[PDB]
């Protein structure tokens, strides 16, 4: 279970970059094309912002899971 | 190895968390209560709008039961001296700061009732105050949850 | 003041306005608020099933608005709820997305990619044995060894830790450093919105004395606080963690410039340097605020064309200084509030599980079938009288807290008057 | 005054104790019973620590709590004719609020400090376990104190200044100043935890 | 039985909300997800072989969530039947 | 070597010098301000002058701090049984001046804040009053470092 | 071949003398401010002049000082055991005596400079009351002298 | 050979005697002030007359004094335990007496004062009394000095 770090974070970086960057761009004009630009925007940085420090917190870990020995059981047959 | 009464003091943290937020939570539900037994007299269509502070209240006392359950299902028999007052301090934390939120929370919703009563724009304003002091509970409950999983 | 308010923006205008009205022609925090509101209520309502509990509701309300908007009623607090019925909806999106993020759904995780974290390298690489698993009550995991842990999981935390008895240990960092993070680049957003209020206003003066001083400040201060978050993020690992230094200690020696010759080692090379040259700097900003505009607006105002009284102008400045430089400390300080009722919510939902439906689940009997009909209910309700209601209405009084005083003081004066035409 | 009465009775009677007990051991030559060495040192460093964190967050929530209801109720009693103050004066609250953050990270600051020993005999323990437990204890004392005076303090100069922007529009802005200045104490106080858990180090 | 919409309203609204969230922890015990382990009711002697006891009572759990999620179903169709009276 | 025990009565000094003089720096601005406050709507004029007594009583947590800020840099855990005693009569003596610097500050502060709102003259007198109040604590201060620094 | 807790009396000592002489202090310069301030809005020239009461509790407060100082420098950390309670004893004794001419300067200036505002005759009279006040402290500081200076 | 505490019961001795000789002359003479304050507003030619309390009450504090430097005086290394046990006893006579005497006289003359105001034939039978409260203090002294100079 080799979760690479190169996979998820182009791909959500160009994800929420083409929405936050490209999307402006679509939007119909109209009297609600500067909120509906600032919506696209912000939801880009807050989403892009909360991912980035999602991963990283976990990308070198300081130290591993606690896991009671009943669940170290299961999860050594279940899990990969 | 350990000394035999290492398990008293996280008990009584436990317990202290159940009892000191319950007398919170009590004195809450007295306050806005007796003001809401005030405010009813002239203004009974208020009664479920003014029953806020009396649920916030009862948060309180959520938070410590939770913490209590928390270290209630913790305690072993070999609680050593250090996890036995990590959970009295979190104990500590829990209750008092689930006392004073209490107070404060029966305080302003004792004023904020009536106040509601008199002048209708106040209600918004009043519970702008009351989570504040809700959360002061909660700042102790967070802290016990730092400490009892230390 | 006039906003050419719309229906979906009406409620974060209302939001926005509550605290005061804007002065004429001023950065409108709405536009802004309309996405940052949201996404602070879900920083701390962060929670799959709750999200979309949230999310259904609100969709209910929008589709059957036109009904409701005829049929009025008195009831102050549904009429508050319907007239958000927009914030609400974006608030369980954002909640949506936050909880897929905690990998939370119900105070459960999801492990749709799988975990990282294997625990056969441990018996294969490791010394572990069935005897050490008979032996030992929680163990423990370690990455070191090759193969345990397999990278970050691609979007969101990764499941384990809902298990890992270890979860609280590294939520409570992950949360507190997301909460500094934000509450930080929020400020600086801010900041950056005064200065374009500057700018407009065409008050120079500001913008060299007042708003450039303020953003160095901040991020000199503040600013490198996040920096060297993520740049722990980036560089220690577990080979590196026995001598892994923890960035409290670091911050609070680099205010005290206590930086000592033991205990943890610097997080890079010239620290020292590069972080006194850093408080030197932030110290000062405050001189570059308080002692400057007050003297040209003197030059200026009293020995050019010759009521302006130096006294009250510099007291009036100090004050603003003083404000200005504790506020970045204690509001740093308030954004914390975001990772306290993050975990307060995570550990009341939590405890409601596992004391209302593991009662129901946690049964050998098929009999059990009819026992979860009866707890449900009552797990439901809860869900909805604590959770969804209480929890959810102070997560969004505290969002809204944090616009008005954290982000707004910023930028945002509201001394101006609602437009009421007739 | 009956509960007053009782906790004055309470006070008397242990304190008149105290000293004829001190009196006792001085002149019967029995001093060396009176080992303040034997307290402070078999008393475990984890009652200290504990006792210490959770006063620092307890009284400052205590603080919090006591300027948020005194500010409070003369908020909402003054805006049923003037209800604009509830829109400005949340300020007050603001700072209240303020303390018992203060109270949490000082808390946090001081819980990172913790670790147990696998040790029982004094000399075993140290220096640096003693110390660690009497300084996070000194600190959770001072933090917490400082953060109830502080908040108690914020809450009657924000009742005042309630009280007075319910009259005069143009007051508070005036009177928030002394709120700043009763907020700084608060700041101190943290400050002082900081430097007293600077270099603690149980283990 | 005729009672007030608003008590049918909740009764179907909690209805739809157990017969989803029950169906989904039923697929989920019977996928054998770790996530659910603290709920799964076995005992000591459940670890001496393999995980197939294990198993087996995951699959005991998510029968009883399906029973409950068909008790839900049965509640929703007469809160439904109280609508269409009203 | 020296006790184990010897850094308590060195904490404590600091816990004391800072929690007292907290207490006394608070009293004053809260007494100050509650004058202030109750005095602006009949003469909104004055606030600013004042303002003067709550700084003096900031100045009072200031003392504090500072003989806090010694007795925490000077305090190792093998400081010996002398210099904890030192360290502790400085806090205490720091404090407890502090404290009844405060009082001082508090009391003479509001009067005289309510008496030049009644008679402006009175201005100047309050200050000198102030003054002789504040020099208390600055007594304090100094005895604090004398016994801190030996 | 002394205690090593034999220099806590004397530190006891010190602080004593810094402490309740400050306090002492503070009381009086608490009840003649607001004595004055009382009687400052219908006799405004006489501020200056009922200035005497503070001033004379402020020497208190140097009375206790200049003991403190004294102990502070007759401090060591060898100190005998018997010079250690000689030095309890005399910052005990002017602490305290300080206190009790600090409640007394207190009241009596607070009295007489209310009625001075009435009876312009008193004001000497005042005076003489008011050092018979002060001495009380000034014998505390003899005392302690004698006693710190053995 | 003797106890090294000896030396403590002999310095609270002397500090007994300074201390609540002085707090009992410090009642006496804030009472007496309020008195002659009170009642020099009718009857200003009564200031001086009216004094005679406060000497009266300041005599007490001498007693004291007096005890004080007589065992500031005795002190010495070698004091035999018992010899420290006469003089703490003496001084707790001296300044217990003179804490009561004063009480009395700051009662006595607070009443004889502002009686004389409207009765001058009182003067002659306030003296008296107050000689009857003074004595007491007078009392203690002795004792005092019959448990000192042993
Ligand atoms: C199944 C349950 C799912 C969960 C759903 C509930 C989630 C919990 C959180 C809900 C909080 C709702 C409050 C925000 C919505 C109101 C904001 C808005 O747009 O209105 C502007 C409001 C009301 O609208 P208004 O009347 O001012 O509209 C403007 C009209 N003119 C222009 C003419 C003046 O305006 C304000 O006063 C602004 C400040 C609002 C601050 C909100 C304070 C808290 C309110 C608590 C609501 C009651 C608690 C919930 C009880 C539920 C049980 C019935
Ligand atoms: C009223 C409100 C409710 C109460 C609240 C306050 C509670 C106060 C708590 C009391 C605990 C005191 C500690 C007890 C241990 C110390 C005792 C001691 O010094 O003697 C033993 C010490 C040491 O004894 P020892 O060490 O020789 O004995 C051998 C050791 N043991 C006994 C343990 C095997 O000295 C003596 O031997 C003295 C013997 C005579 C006893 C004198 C006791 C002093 C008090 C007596 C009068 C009561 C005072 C109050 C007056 C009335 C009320 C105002
Ligand atoms: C106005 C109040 C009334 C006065 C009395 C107040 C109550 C005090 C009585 C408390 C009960 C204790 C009774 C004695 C119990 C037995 C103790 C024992 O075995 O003693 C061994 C103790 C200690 O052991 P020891 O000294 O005998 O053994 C030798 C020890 N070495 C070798 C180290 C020296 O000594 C005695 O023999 C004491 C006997 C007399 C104790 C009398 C009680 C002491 C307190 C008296 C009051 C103090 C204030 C006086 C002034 C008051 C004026 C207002
Ligand atoms: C009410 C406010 C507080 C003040 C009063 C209460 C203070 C004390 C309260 C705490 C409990 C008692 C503490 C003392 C314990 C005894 C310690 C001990 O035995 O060691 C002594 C120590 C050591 O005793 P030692 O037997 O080791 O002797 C030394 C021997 N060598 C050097 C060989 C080791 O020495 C002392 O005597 C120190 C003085 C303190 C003890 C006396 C306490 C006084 C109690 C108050 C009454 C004062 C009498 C005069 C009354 C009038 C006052 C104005
Ligand atoms: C480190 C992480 C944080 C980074 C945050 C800062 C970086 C992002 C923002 C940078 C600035 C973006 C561009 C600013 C606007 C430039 C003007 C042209 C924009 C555009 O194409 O749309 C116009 C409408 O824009 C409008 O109506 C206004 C659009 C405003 C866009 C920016 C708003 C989002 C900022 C908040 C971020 C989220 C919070 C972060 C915590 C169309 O022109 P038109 O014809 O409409 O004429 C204008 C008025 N009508
Ligand atoms: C679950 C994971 C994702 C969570 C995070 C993303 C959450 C996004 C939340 C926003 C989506 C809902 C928007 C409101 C829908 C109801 C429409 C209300 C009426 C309406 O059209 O509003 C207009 C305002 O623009 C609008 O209504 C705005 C519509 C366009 C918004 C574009 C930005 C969406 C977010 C970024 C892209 C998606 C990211 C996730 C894949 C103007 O009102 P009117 O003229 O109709 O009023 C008529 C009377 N005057
Ligand atoms: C409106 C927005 C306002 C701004 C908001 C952002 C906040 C700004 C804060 C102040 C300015 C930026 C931060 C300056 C402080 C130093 C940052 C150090 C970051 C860090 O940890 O990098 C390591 C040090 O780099 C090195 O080893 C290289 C030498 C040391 C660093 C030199 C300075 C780099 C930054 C340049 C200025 C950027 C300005 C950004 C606004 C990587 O090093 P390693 O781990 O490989 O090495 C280690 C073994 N030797
Ligand atoms: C003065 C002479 C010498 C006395 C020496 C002996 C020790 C003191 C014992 C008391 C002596 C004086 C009599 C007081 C009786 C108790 C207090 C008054 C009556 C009372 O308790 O009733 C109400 C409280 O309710 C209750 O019944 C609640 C009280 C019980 C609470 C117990 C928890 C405290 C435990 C102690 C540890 C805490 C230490 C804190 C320093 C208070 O009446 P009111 O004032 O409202 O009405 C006015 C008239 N009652
Ligand atoms: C007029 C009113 C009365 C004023 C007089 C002062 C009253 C203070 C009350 C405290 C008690 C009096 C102080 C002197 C007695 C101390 C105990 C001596 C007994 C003794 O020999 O113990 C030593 C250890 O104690 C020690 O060496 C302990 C040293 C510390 C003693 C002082 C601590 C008192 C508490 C202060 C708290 C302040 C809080 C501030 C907020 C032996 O030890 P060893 O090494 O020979 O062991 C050998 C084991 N094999
Ligand atoms: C009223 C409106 C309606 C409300 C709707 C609410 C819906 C809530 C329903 C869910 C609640 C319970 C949450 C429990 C979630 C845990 C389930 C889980 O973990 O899923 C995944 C497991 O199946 C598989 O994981 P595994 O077998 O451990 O690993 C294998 C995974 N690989 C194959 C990807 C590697
Ligand atoms: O991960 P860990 O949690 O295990 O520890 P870490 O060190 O690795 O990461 C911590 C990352 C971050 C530092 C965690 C953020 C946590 C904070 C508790 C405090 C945020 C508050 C601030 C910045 C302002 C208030 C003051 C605080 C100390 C006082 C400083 C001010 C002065 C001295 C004047
Ligand atoms: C005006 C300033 C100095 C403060 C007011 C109080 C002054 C007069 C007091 C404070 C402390 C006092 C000192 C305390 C102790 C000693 C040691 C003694 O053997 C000689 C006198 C001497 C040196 C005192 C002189 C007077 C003194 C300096
Ligand atoms: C009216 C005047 C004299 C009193 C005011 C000053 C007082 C504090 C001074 C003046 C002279 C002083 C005395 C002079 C010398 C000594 C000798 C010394 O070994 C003990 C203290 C003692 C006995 C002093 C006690 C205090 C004292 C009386
Ligand atoms: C205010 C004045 C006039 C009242 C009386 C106070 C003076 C004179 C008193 C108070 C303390 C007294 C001293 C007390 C003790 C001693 C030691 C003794 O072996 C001989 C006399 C001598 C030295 C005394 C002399 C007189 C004395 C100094
Ligand atoms: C034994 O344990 C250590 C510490 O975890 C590990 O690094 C090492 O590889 C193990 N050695 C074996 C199994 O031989």
């Amino acid at each position: 279970t080799a979760h690479s770090f190169a996979l998820p974070v182009i791909i959500f970086t160009t994800f929420w970059g083409l929405i936050g960057i490209a999307g402006p761009w679509f939007v119909p004009k109209g009297p609600n094309r500067g909120v509906i630009i600032t919506m696209l925007v912000a939801t880009a940085v807050c989403c892009y912002l909360f991912w980035l420090i999602a991963i990283l917190a976990q990308l070198n870990p300081l130290f591993g899971p606690q896991l009671k020995n009943e669940t170290i059981w299961y999860v050594r047959f279940l899990w990969e | 190895n350990n000394p035999e009464y290492s398990s008293f003091f996280g008990v009584m943290g436990a317990s202290s968390a159940m009892v000191f937020s319950a007398m919170g939570a009590a004195y809450g539900t007295a306050k806005s209560g007796t003001g809401i037994a005030a405010m009813s007299v002239m203004r009974p269509e208020l009664i479920m709008k003014s029953i806020i502070p009396v649920v916030m209240a009862g948060i309180i006392a959520i938070y410590g039961l939770v913490v209590a359950v928390l270290i209630a299902n913790s305690l072993t028999d070999g609680i050593t001296l250090y996890r036995s007052f990590l959970q009295l301090g979190a104990g500590l934390s829990v209750g008092l700061s689930g006392l004073a939120a209490g107070f404060a929370i029966g305080i302003v919703g004792d004023a904020g009732v009536r106040g509601t009563a008199q002048q209708p724009r106040l209600f918004v304003g009043m519970i702008l105050i009351l989570i504040f002091a809700e959360v002061l509970g909660l700042y102790g409950l967070i802290v016990a949850l730092i400490l009892s999983t230390k | 003041t006039y906003n050419k308010t719309n229906k979906f923006t009406h409620g974060f205008q209302n939001i926005v306005d509550a605290y005061g009205i804007g002065t004429y022609r001023e950065i409108n925090p709405a536009p802004y608020t309309v996405i940052t509101f949201p996404f602070l209520f879900a920083v701390m309502f962060g929670d799959f099933g709750h999200g979309i509990l949230m999310t259904l509701f609100a969709v209910w309300m929008v589709l059957r608005e036109s009904r409701i908007l005829s049929q009025k009623n008195e009831n102050e607090m549904f009429s508050m709820v319907f007239s958000g019925r927009y914030i609400i909806l974006l608030m369980g999106l954002f909640s949506i997305y936050t909880g897929l993020i905690y990998n939370d759904c119900f105070s459960k995780s999801l492990n749709i990619f799988g975990s990282s974290w294997s625990v056969r390298p441990m018996f294969t690489i490791g010394n572990w044995t069935e005897e050490t698993l008979l032996g030992s009550s929680v163990l423990q995991l370690n990455p070191a060894i090759p193969g345990v842990f397999g990278g970050p999981y691609p979007f969101g935390i990764d499941p384990i830790w809902n298990i890992a008895t270890n979860k609280l240990t590294f939520l409570n960092s992950f949360k507190m450093k997301m909460s500094v993070i934000l509450g930080i680049i929020h400020m600086l957003f801010g900041v950056s919105l005064s200065l374009f209020n500057h700018i407009y206003f065409k008050k120079p003066l500001n913008i060299y004395f007042g708003f450039i001083p303020e953003i160095i400040f901040m991020s000199s201060l503040f600013g490198y606080l996040v920096i060297l978050i993520f740049y722990k993020w980036t560089a220690y690992d577990a080979h590196s963690s026995r001598n892994a230094p923890s960035l409290l200690i670091h911050f609070i020696n680099m205010f005290l410039f206590s930086y000592p010759e033991s205990g943890n080692a610097m997080l890079y090379s010239g620290q020292k340097g590069i972080q006194c040259f850093l408080i030197v700097v932030a110290m000062l900003c405050v001189p570059w605020m308080l002692l400057f505009k007050p003297l040209i607006l003197r030059h200026q105002y009293l020995r050019k064309k010759h009521v302006f009284d130096f006294g009250d102008t510099m007291v009036h400045q100090a004050i603003h200084t003083i404000e200005y430089c504790l506020g970045c400390i204690s509001n740093t300080a308030s954004y914390l509030r975001l990772w306290a009722l993050s975990l307060a919510h995570a550990q009341l939902s939590e405890v409601l599980w596992t004391m209302v439906i593991h009662i129901g689940l946690h049964v050998r009997s098929l009999a059990g079938g009819l026992g979860l009909f009866f707890i449900f209910a009552a797990f439901a309700t809860l869900t909805v009288a604590i959770l969804l209601i209480m929890e959810g209405l102070s997560a969004f009084l505290h969002a809204l807290r944090l616009h008005w005083v954290e982000f707004q003081n910023k930028f945002y004066t509201g001394t101006g008057f609602k437009f009421l035409p007739f | 005054t009956g509960l007053e009465l009782l906790y004055l009775g309470i006070f008397v009677a242990f304190w008149a104790c105290m000293i004829v007990v001190g009196i006792c051991y001085t002149i019967f030559d029995l001093g060396f019973r009176f080992d303040v060495a034997w307290f402070l040192t078999e008393t475990s460093p984890f009652m200290w620590s504990n006792l210490g964190i959770g006063l620092a967050i307890s009284l400052s929530v205590v603080g919090a709590a006591w300027g948020i209801y005194i500010t409070g109720s003369s908020i909402i009693g003054g805006g049923v004719k003037a209800p604009r103050i509830k829109t400005k004066n949340l300020v007050s609250i603001i700072f209240c609020e303020a303390v018992a953050i203060y109270g949490i990270i000082m808390a946090i600051v001081i819980s990172n400090m913790a670790e147990p020993f696998s040790a029982t005999d004094p000399k075993a323990i140290g220096h640096r376990n003693y110390h660690a437990g009497y300084s996070m204890f000194g600190a959770g004392l001072t933090v917490g104190l400082s953060n109830l005076f502080c908040g108690v303090c914020v809450g009657i100069v924000g009742s005042g200044a309630a009280l007075a922007d319910a009259q005069n529009p143009s007051l508070f802005v005036k009177i928030l100043i002394v709120e700043i200045f009763g907020s700084a104490i608060g700041l101190f106080g943290v400050i002082v935890a900081i430097l007293q858990t600077s270099r603690v180090k149980m283990g | 039985l005729c009672c007030g919409p608003k008590l049918a309203a909740c009764g179907i609204v909690l209805s739809a909300w157990g017969v989803i969230m029950l169906i989904m922890l039923g697929i989920f015990f019977n996928v054998h997800s770790a996530v659910l382990i603290e709920d799964v009711p076995f005992t000591e002697k459940d670890f001496e072989n393999g995980p197939q006891n294990i198993y087996n009572l995951y699959e005991q759990v998510s029968y009883n969530c399906f029973i409950a999620a068909g008790l839900y179903l049965l509640l929703g169709g007469f809160s439904f039947c109280q609508v269409r009276l009203n």
